[PDB]
RNA sequence: UAGUGGCGAGCGAACGGGGAUUAGCCCUUAAGCUAUUUUAGCGGAACGCUCUGGAAAGUGCGGCCAUAGUGGGUGAUAGCCCCGUACGCGAAAGGAUCUUUGAAGUGAAAUCAAGUAGGACGGAGCACGAGAAACUUUGUCUGAACAUGGGGGGACCAUCCUCCAAGGCUAAAUACUACUGACUGACCGAUAGUGAACCAGUACCGUGAGGGAAAGGCGAAAAGAACCCCGGAGAGGGGAGUGAAAUAGACCUGAAACCGUAUGCGUACAAGCAGUGGGAGCCUACUUGUUAGGUGACUGCGUACCUUUUGUAUAAUGGGUCAGCGACUUAUAUUCAGUGGCAAGCUUAACCGUAUAGGGUAGGCGUAGCGAAAGCGAGUCUUAAUAGGGCGU
């Protein structure tokens, strides 16, 4: 019955309207207070502004450098090697099972759980702890 | 389980039919369908579109009247709505999986309340309205939602004039019309396709 | 959906101007004055529920005091006379017996004198 | 995406999974005064203080 | 996001993916070609008695239509009373769109490139504010190799890759609405909606450019009041007649402030936010007095409301009263809580679609961190460190 059904208790609330009455609690000011900046139309303090003291993001030194080459990096957990099909973990075999990304060339495999099935890694270079798992659990690491 | 009026118990999967009735879900699904894009075309205009109104009428100080700057202002006469509404869309987005769990939950209490009549086959012969009125007299039904997958031009040209009888496809069935239209009339083909859609 | 507020404004105005009838001149007929005289006449009716209890207690006492001097006491020695004994009678029903039932009051007063207080 | 970050605070604050890194200040251009105990204790890369978190995470558009 | 930026406020790409659409050719100048719809129409199905009423579409009681049942309007609520609603026919004659077609342009249809590339000061455009500044531009001044050459790959140089500059032509996806026509509305309903429902860009205000209002409703139908009496031979009334109704009479309803006329009770020796607590008497009703209503002699306590402020009765602000309107909204991003779906996985944006379904997993967030970076990984960075310590499990 459309005459019947209604949602759960607490799932909907009712958008308190500031500026109506005195019994409602929000009347005559709306929770702003009295005179000043944060009491007027567009009383936005700029973000990061302190009042005139020198802010944090203009006292501390620049120290970064962004290389270029982590735009081509990704890595695969050992547990996700049981998510391809065909048991040949190539470079393109990780793309069509959308496990990694497009436009990613160099891939590693690190230790994050048991593999589950014997697969042949090729084109990708695992860590030291990962290759100790794949060579024991039936897999073969070639190129 | 499901009692065909002809014979023999089609006995469907109990994953779809006979589920638990979450009605917080169903209320959200019928609200999002029913506000699905309405026609919404409200059009009030502001302070900046009204005709004229661009000079101070009576000089700041020295006149005796209160400070005014525009003839076309929300305090004045036909000056302008202060928060005018330009047209905009109304559309929730529920999910793919969330739309199906609401459809699978109204299709359980439809069975527990005996509002569901499964028949062998429903086929009219000539596009004539008084032929279909007699065929619904056999099942004993009036005000019916007819759910079938073989919507034919014999069946569609009829019941475009019947007062309370509506015919739909199995993918045109929406979560309003299964809760409206007090008794629903499905066939043994349409109970199959709910396992291809909902599982 | 434009709502026009001309019909539910009127019901709340007539509800004020009903409580404010019987008043002088412009306090009973125009609304920006008759709203002040309804709030003010509600504060007085709140204070005077307490002051009602003080204006009768001061009236009961001054009637016992007059009636008990005519027999031969004061008020203050009478109350010590009754509470030497245990008679346990309010001021409200002594000041009834002072006016109407005058012979029963004298039979009370003699017992406070016998209580010798 | 209608939320532009500030470019300065994205160059003084790298973000790791244990807060916000930042380099220490005061170490440039007059250094022949200071005692090493003070030089080697400004060489690292600290993490940010709790009073400063919700100030910077509005400058960086995280809120 | 990389960059750029008094490295401040800020401004902001590309490469690569996903879609919509699906043609390429060459010389204005060596030696050129550049068969349907539309403006007019027509047919268009199915109802009878009975009540109340001024008047039946309504109460009753039955039947019929249907590829047309939520339309309009008829003396009140109509699928069947009236106009219309689903399909076909078209059209003397024009119009346009695809074609043959006619010329010519629409144009299918040959090369190539000298004051040209580059250079030097001065400026622009490139996301790019002389910056290690590539590249395109052109105001001044200059200047090549002949496709065994050439110019590009973000100062520069060698090696590799990839394209032919100094001559032209091109449909489709795309942007817009002064003008039409259908349709539709969780749009307005005469202080709203166009400034404008009314003879509105009018009246009026200006030397001008320019500004710019107020103004809807009798009844189903004018049946819009023959005739009489007072009046200036009038205005306005009193009858009489029409009508379901003239306190519907030239106009539906008809409120508040404001002004009156009657009836009751109180006020001419009494001092103030004009009320409240007690309270005599009188009046009119009801069983006749607490059955109730209206006045209030007398008397105790009592210096309005809002805003600003350490405080206002304040001689501080504001308000002549009434009736209408008059102030925390929307969109796109993101964070925290409440309640829901699936769950080491959750979810799609454009766009397709018999179109609120379905497809679409590109992309995003997560399942692993530390480091400025290369890099290494349940650890990693600093370090001569394997010692300590930071961050992480």
């Amino acid at each position: 019955q459309l005459n019947d059904l209604r949602s759960a208790p607490g799932a909907r609330r009712e958008k308190h309207r500031p500026g109506r009455g005195i019994g409602s609690g929000l009347g005559k000011t709306g929770g702003r207070g009295h005179k000043g900046l944060t009491s007027r139309s567009g009383g936005k303090v700029a973000p990061g502004f302190e009042g005139g003291q020198q802010p944090l993001h203009r006292r501390l030194p620049k120290f970064g450098f962004v290389s270029l080459k982590a735009m081509d990096r990704a890595e695969v957990r050992t547990s996700e090697l049981a998510k391809v099909e065909g048991d040949v973990v190539s470079l393109q075999t990780l793309k069509d099972a959308n496990l990694i990304n497009q436009h990613v060339q160099r891939v590693k495999v690190m230790l994050s759980g048991e593999v589950g099935r014997a697969v042949t890694l090729k084109g990708i270079a695992a860590t030291k702890g990962a290759r100790a798992a794949i060579e024991a659990a039936g897999g073969k690491f070639e190129d | 389980q499901l009692n065909v009026n002809g014979a023999q118990a089609i006995e469907v999967s109990e994953r779809t039919f006979g589920g638990e009735f979450n009605e917080t879900l169903v209320h959200q699904a019928v609200v999002a369908y029913m506000a699905g894009g309405r026609q919404g075309s409200k059009a009030q205009k502001t302070r900046s579109e009204v005709s004229g109104g661009g000079k101070k009428p009576w000089r700041q100080k020295g006149t005796g009247r209160a400070r005014a700057g525009t003839i076309r202002s929300p305090i004045w006469r036909g000056g302008g709505t202060t928060f005018a509404a330009k047209p905009r869309s109304h559309e929730q987005k529920l999910n793919k999986k969330m739309y199906r769990a609401a459809l699978r939950s109204i299709l359980a209490e439809l069975v527990r309340l005996d509002r569901l009549v499964v028949v062998a086959d429903f086929a009219v012969d000539a596009p004539k309205t008084k032929g279909l009125v007699a065929k619904l007299d056999t099942l004993g039904l009036k005000d019916v939602l007819i759910v079938t997958d073989g919507v034919d031009e014999n069946l569609y040209l009829a019941a475009r004039n019947l007062a309370h009888v509506d015919v739909r496809d199995v993918q045109g069935s929406d979560p309003v019309s299964l809760i409206a239209y007090d008794k629903v009339l499905v066939t043994v083909s349409a109970v199959k396709k709910f396992e291809e859609l909902l599982g | 959906a434009r709502v026009k507020r001309g019909v539910i404004a009127r019901r709340r105005h007539k509800k004020i101007l009903k409580l404010a009838k019987g008043y002088y001149g412009a306090r009973s007929r125009v609304f920006r004055v008759a709203k002040q005289a309804v709030i003010k006449a509600g504060q007085y009716a709140y204070r005077d529920r307490r002051q009602r209890k003080r204006q009768f207690r001061a009236l009961w006492i001054a009637r016992i005091n007059a009636g008990a001097r005519q027999n031969g006491l004061s008020y203050s020695r009478l109350i010590a006379g009754l509470k030497k004994a245990a008679i346990e009678i309010d001021r409200k029903v002594l000041a009834d017996l002072a006016v109407n039932e005058k012979a029963a009051f004298t039979a009370i007063v003699e017992k406070a004198k016998a209580s010798l207080a | 995406p209608k939320m532009k970050t500030k470019s300065g605070a994205a160059k003084r604050f790298k973000k790791t999974a244990g807060g916000l890194k930042h380099k220490h200040a005061f170490k440039s251009h007059i250094l022949t005064k200071m005692t090493t105990k003070r030089k080697r204790q400004l060489r690292g890369t600290s993490m940010l203080n709790k009073s400063d978190v919700a100030r910077v995470e509005r400058s960086l558009r995280l809120r």
